């Protein structure tokens, strides 16, 4: 029994030992990869693709002149966004860009300011509300009722999104400042005439489609603002994917099926991983000793070569896709 | 309070004589690159930064706007003042007043990141020893 | 006059003089009357120049320049120069009391919002004193007016203006905060930002 | 003994973890009880102080005010215990008992009932009844029964809220964080007058107890104060002033008197550089600190200085206890005790 | 004060998840730091002692040892300081916020290249220094303020197991039989000793206090100001030995034992001394307590501890900084902290 799981854990023992000595490396890097990460979430939300490399440039001299280092593979998405966070906002609607899913991993993290989200679509309105799913509720500065409305959903906890932000209304000052009274054992704010309890599962969401409009000083520098807008690569896959379905549905299918069970794959794998080291972790005396935690890692890694063996075998068919994807690039440049 | 002076009702606001001759003028401006180094150090304080090797960096004084670089912190809250000047040079926004907004904010989120990272950091390198050991 | 007013003050409401503290608070003064208005950094550095430059030329004394006077009536009972540290740890506790009291705001506590807190105390203990605070987004402004006039005593008056609203809501204001002022003794502190008009 | 002033010195320096929220001497045994700001309670031998006697946390927000009662319940033929009563920031007070005989506090109960923190919890007792009144910033003061443990009376004396309350037989003299006194019968809730004349919020008032010698403000003036028993009162506030208030004489529940509604502010005491934040009298001398790293002693009969402790604490001073020199159930020994922001206390002996 | 003794019985018991390695008493509240086998550092309040005030995984290996100091600073608010050295080839320094119940980590020292085995802190007028010993073989010196090295000395040509400071000097007991007095600000050696038959466990100075050890012979050790010191090894043994006198970097010259107490069945772990009385443990399950002045056994804690008792605490009697509380602690391989108050 010991002998027979220590072979087959020699693969996780040279994984692990791996890692222990890329600790140092790891370790080394850390400060740079988390200002780089805090500067990208503090400044990047309303600039293009260009000028987030220019000032990545400028950042990375920065750090190469005072002498602190980073990853020079750092990628903002793959340090800070993980597998399920990128399957749930896939899955409420959001594009498959890079852009998009680098703005929307800001604006989901602005834990501090009210986020104000500029999208001539107004697509973020339908992915914020599948994300929330009900309990949303959609106000507008340029309509009445909207201090009633506002103040029940304080009260009552809901996630409000109001629209047409050029139209702010500094009746609402107080949520942008986020200057409460912290009145004993509530928190309170003082908006319109008096003063209202926070529930505190309230959450703000300020939206304008009307790009070049006027955000007045006072919520301009206290919002995190971020603008969800196409690029060339967005516009090439929405081409690309009409082509497809136009042309060949059933393609079209078999490529998200593999896509979408290879990813449940991988995010299965990696969690089954985790379950292993801290399985062996809590051992609570020897692995021999323990008998239950041999059989547990027996049986964990059968479903980690399933698991495995799964994605290689599904991964066979995609080539045929990515040649099926070359044959339309000459619509996706024109 | 004014916060654009150049603004058209704010230049009203300073030069119409009625306010002009009878309320003290006090120019705020912005911070300075010392106020942001006070600020930074006093942020900064609780983070543990200290956890690696660190050669001080051979810079000139005019790149310096704290006392002479010894710690990481140093260098960290010179890199973020520098940053902020350049985003704002090369953003270009005129004459404006440099809102210190930008620079409070990423304070704050380096401050909240950095603690969970080297959080992750220590636990992870502890499960992997312990496997190991086992 | 401003300037002859002001030292008035200081030495009405003030300990014992000698002439180096005599002639640091008439710097103090020229720093309060002249300098506050200067924008740039240069023009901060030939203002005190110019201090040295007179003082040698009339008043024939320590370090003048404008971080260096720091008189308060805070940390006190008369009006006198006060030791940096002392005016940082007192600002510090008071501001821990007027966040628990009034509203919890957590700012940092630097040089610069000392010397700017006693001058708005300055401004705020003059008869018919008015000021205007001319800055960046986020600095401090309106949040240190606030702590100011809570440690004078003030009640701090802000206008509700808001979309969907005219002069005659204005008026309204203007007229409440006066008629309290005067039949009820209120002592105000009324602040208008730029964006109420 | 009552002419005692307490040394340039401490007798002994005490330590704690945190700030010292409040301090009061055991009325009889050489024991010192200390709240701090972290909601713990603690009790310190005065000569075996380098060690705690014990300690409990109870409350989870800061204590606000601690007061404790020795029982005198002669007739029941009961065991009488200290009473420890500590109200905090979590809306509460607890009511302790100090068990002597294992050095440990046994709580008793709670009491609930306030919608903000709690300012100030008194506590008193007559012939074999026991209350607690209390005052909190949602403006309201409350009396609960001891034994029974619930409310008894509540009244709103101020419009603002209610920062110190003292009782003495059946009236209650509140300052607010406005700046007027206000003097109720609380058996009856019906305010009788009000005292104006501070510019900033009120930190203490109590009332000045008739003492049986001559002193300035510790004896009636008429047969008719003689009789109500109280003449003056003491209020100490944030605009670095203690004052001294002759108090109005109502019709003798009693009746507010329509033309001697108002104290009568007969003396000041200015000298402080900061905010006043304890007072206290012992004999003829009255006994006030600051924040301002001070505390004073006062001769009464003058409205002087008579001694200064300069720069006792490294930081504010927060509290002050003496003892009890109008009451024949306590000793008036030769003690002191100062405790400070800098998570400090001193005490002061023979 | 000092002539204090605890009783058979401890007054508090503390229970933690694994071995305990280092133990320090605040030392100015009744608070209690533990550290263990696991790399994590625990504060326990000694009035509520089950659920710990604070816990911290600091390292990712075990914790060797650990030292403390509170801060006297001549003008900059004090604090408490506490060093944690560990098999992680670190040395993690942190502030103790008795405010938050949090270990604020100041900064971390690096540069051995092996196991740290022992860290001591002391200051001098505003400067704080930090110094070890390591499996390295090397002595290091770091200055707390800057954070990094200050100095670097070999004193044996086995590695180091324990240190001790006192003035500007250092007594290094090696992994040999040997101890070894360096002069700190030069690195330059003094003397030498030898007389236990197994690897030193502890090594410590002997303060001047107002008894026999504890005063000097002559006016030259008074001048110096120290005469005497005491070691203990794996031999079972506890020496108490005089210490040379150099050509006063000093000059060089051999330790002399003065004094030989006996009576453990295994090895000796911890040495401590208050007062009149020398406390120790072993690796026999026992704390005992003998007479500085006659050498002789006066008390024995037989089965304190299920386990090995791996360390001591009690406070300093040679500071002006320090109240000596009547309060001890023990801790050891069982999982168990055993507090002694009154
Ligand atoms: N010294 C400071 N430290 C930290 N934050 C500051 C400081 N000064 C200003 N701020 C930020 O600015 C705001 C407070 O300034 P405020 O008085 O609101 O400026 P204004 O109202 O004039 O825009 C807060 O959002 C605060 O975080």
């Amino acid at each position: 029994r010991s002998i027979s799981l220590v072979k087959s854990l020699t693969f996780e023992k040279e994984r692990w030992l791996n890692t222990t000595k890329q600790f140092s490396k790891t370790s080394q890097e850390l400060i740079g990869n988390c200002i780089i990460s805090s500067i990208y979430e503090t400044y990047f939300g309303h600039l293009n693709e260009r000028e987030r490399g220019d000032m990545l440039v400028i950042l990375k001299r920065l750090l190469g002149k005072f002498a602190v280092k980073y990853d020079v593979n750092y990628r903002f998405i793959d340090y800070l966004v993980t597998l399920d966070e990128k399957m749930k906002w896939l899955e409420c609607g959001l594009d498959k860009n890079d852009y998009f899913l680098e703005n929307m991993s800001i604006v989901m993290n602005s834990q501090d300011a009210v986020p104000f989200l500029l999208d001539p679509s107004s697509h973020m309105i339908t992915v914020i509300s599948n994300y929330y799913g009900n309990k949303t509720v959609l106000l507008s500065f340029l309509e009445e009722g909207f201090v009633k409305r506002l103040e029940n959903a304080v009260r009552f906890g809901s996630v409000v999104i109001i629209q047409d932000g050029e139209f702010f209304d500094p009746i609402i000052s107080r949520l942008i400042s986020r200057e409460f009274n912290h009145a004993g054992n509530r928190v309170t704010v003082e908006i319109g005439d008096h003063e209202v309890d926070v529930s505190g599962d309230f959450k703000l969401f300020i939206h304008s489609c009307d790009p070049s409009g006027d955000i007045p000083i006072f919520l301009r520098s206290r919002v995190r603002l971020v603008h969800f807008v196409t690029n060339k690569e967005s516009i090439e896959t929405r081409i690309f994917d009409i082509t497809l379905t136009e042309e060949n549905a059933e393609m079209q299918r078999k490529r998200e099926d593999l896509i979408k069970l290879n990813t449940e794959y991988r995010l299965k794998l990696k969690n089954l991983e985790k379950r292993l080291l801290e399985e062996l972790n809590n051992s609570q005396g020897n692995m021999l000793e323990n008998d239950e935690l041999m059989v547990t890692l027996n049986n964990l890694k059968k479903e980690a070569m399933n698991i495995e063996k799964k994605l290689s075998e599904s991964e066979e068919f995609f080539p045929q896709f990515d040649n099926l994807v070359e044959e339309y690039s000459i619509i996706g440049k024109h | 309070t004014i916060c654009d002076p150049t603004n058209n009702k704010s230049s009203a606001m300073i030069s119409s004589p009625a306010l002009f001759n009878r309320c003290i003028i006090n120019w705020m401006g912005d911070w300075d690159t010392k106020t942001m180094s006070q600020v930074a150090n006093n942020m900064v304080d609780v983070v543990p930064m200290e956890f690696t090797d660190f050669i001080v960096p051979e810079v000139n004084k005019e790149l310096v706007f704290t006392e002479p670089i010894q710690t990481i912190r140093d260098a960290v809250v010179n890199i973020l003042i520098h940053f902020d000047r350049n985003f704002y040079q090369k953003m270009k926004v005129g004459v404006n007043p440099r809102s210190p907004g930008y620079f409070i904010d990423g304070l704050r989120a380096l401050v909240k990141l950095v603690t969970a990272k080297y959080q992750d950091l220590q636990e992870n390198q502890r499960f992997v020893n312990v496997g190991l050991e086992k | 006059t401003r300037l002859v007013r002001g030292v008035y003050t200081a030495i009405n409401t003030g300990p014992r003089q000698t002439l180096r503290s005599l002639i640091r608070l008439w710097a103090y003064e020229a720093w309060r009357i002249f300098a506050d208005r200067l924008v740039g950094v240069k023009e901060k550095n030939s203002f005190e120049q110019l201090l040295y430059e007179t003082v040698d030329k009339y008043l024939p004394l320590g370090n003048i320049s404008s971080t260096s006077l720091l008189f308060s009536g805070l940390l006190s009972l008369d009006f006198k120069e006060v030791n940096k540290t002392d005016l940082v740890n007192f600002i510090e506790e008071r501001f821990k009391t007027f966040c628990d009291e009034e509203l919890e705001v957590p700012m940092v506590i630097h040089e610069s919002m000392v010397d700017h807190i006693l001058r708005i105390d300055r401004a705020l203990k003059q008869v018919q004193g008015h000021m205007m605070l001319i800055g960046a987004s986020r600095t401090g402004k309106t949040i240190l007016t606030r702590f100011v006039a809570w440690l004078n005593g003030l009640k701090i008056v802000q206008p509700k203006i808001h979309r969907h609203s005219n002069l005659s809501d204005f008026d309204m204001i203007l007229k409440k905060a006066i008629s309290d002022c005067s039949l009820k003794e209120s002592r105000t502190c009324l602040i208008i930002d730029e964006s109420n008009i | 003994v009552l002419k005692w002033i307490p040394r340039n010195l401490p007798s002994c320096l005490i330590n704690v973890e945190s700030s010292v929220t409040s301090v009061k001497l055991h009325p009889n045994l050489p024991i010192v009880f200390v709240a701090t700001d972290h909601g713990k309670l603690y009790a310190f031998d005065l000569f075996n102080y380098t060690i705690p006697l014990a300690s409990l946390q109870s409350h989870t927000k800061a204590i606000t005010s601690m007061d404790v009662l020795f029982t005198n319940y002669t007739n029941s033929s009961k065991k009488n215990y200290l009473v420890i009563v500590t109200a905090s920031k979590d809306l509460q007070i607890h009511v302790f008992k100090w068990v002597s005989e294992e050095c440990k506090f046994q709580q008793i109960r709670s009491l609930l009932g306030h919608e903000h923190i709690v300012s100030a919890v008194k506590i008193w007792q007559k012939n074999n009844d026991v209350h607690i009144a209390s005052c909190s910033r949602d403006q309201t003061v409350k009396i609960w029964d001891f034994h029974n443990g619930w409310s008894l009376k509540t009244f709103q004396p101020h419009s603002q809220w209610v920062r110190s309350i003292d009782v003495l037989g059946d009236y209650i003299i509140s300052g607010s964080h406005d700046t007027t006194l206000r003097l109720t019968h609380w058996p009856s809730g019906n305010g009788l007058s009000v005292g104006t004349g501070h510019e900033f919020p009120i930190e203490k008032v109590k009332f000045i107890h008739f003492i049986e010698d001559e002193i300035r403000f510790r004896t009636p003036s008429t047969d008719r104060y003689k009789n109500w028993g109280m003449q003056y009162c003491v209020s100490a506030s944030r605009d670095r002033t203690i004052k001294i208030w002759e108090i109005p004489l109502p019709t003798l529940a009693p009746i507010p008197n329509p033309t001697d509604s108002n104290f009568r502010c007969v003396l000041t005491l200015k000298g402080h550089l900061s905010w006043v934040r304890d007072i206290s009298i012992r004999g003829q001398y009255l006994f006030s600190c600051a924040d301002d790293k001070s505390v004073r002693c006062w001769d009464l009969n003058t409205g002087q200085c008579l001694h200064v402790w300069e720069k006792l604490h490294t930081g504010f001073v927060n509290c002050l206890d003496l003892d009890v020199d109008f009451d024949s159930n306590v000793t008036p020994r030769q003690m002191m005790v100062t405790g400070g922001l800098d998570c400090k206390s001193n005490v002061f002996m023979r």
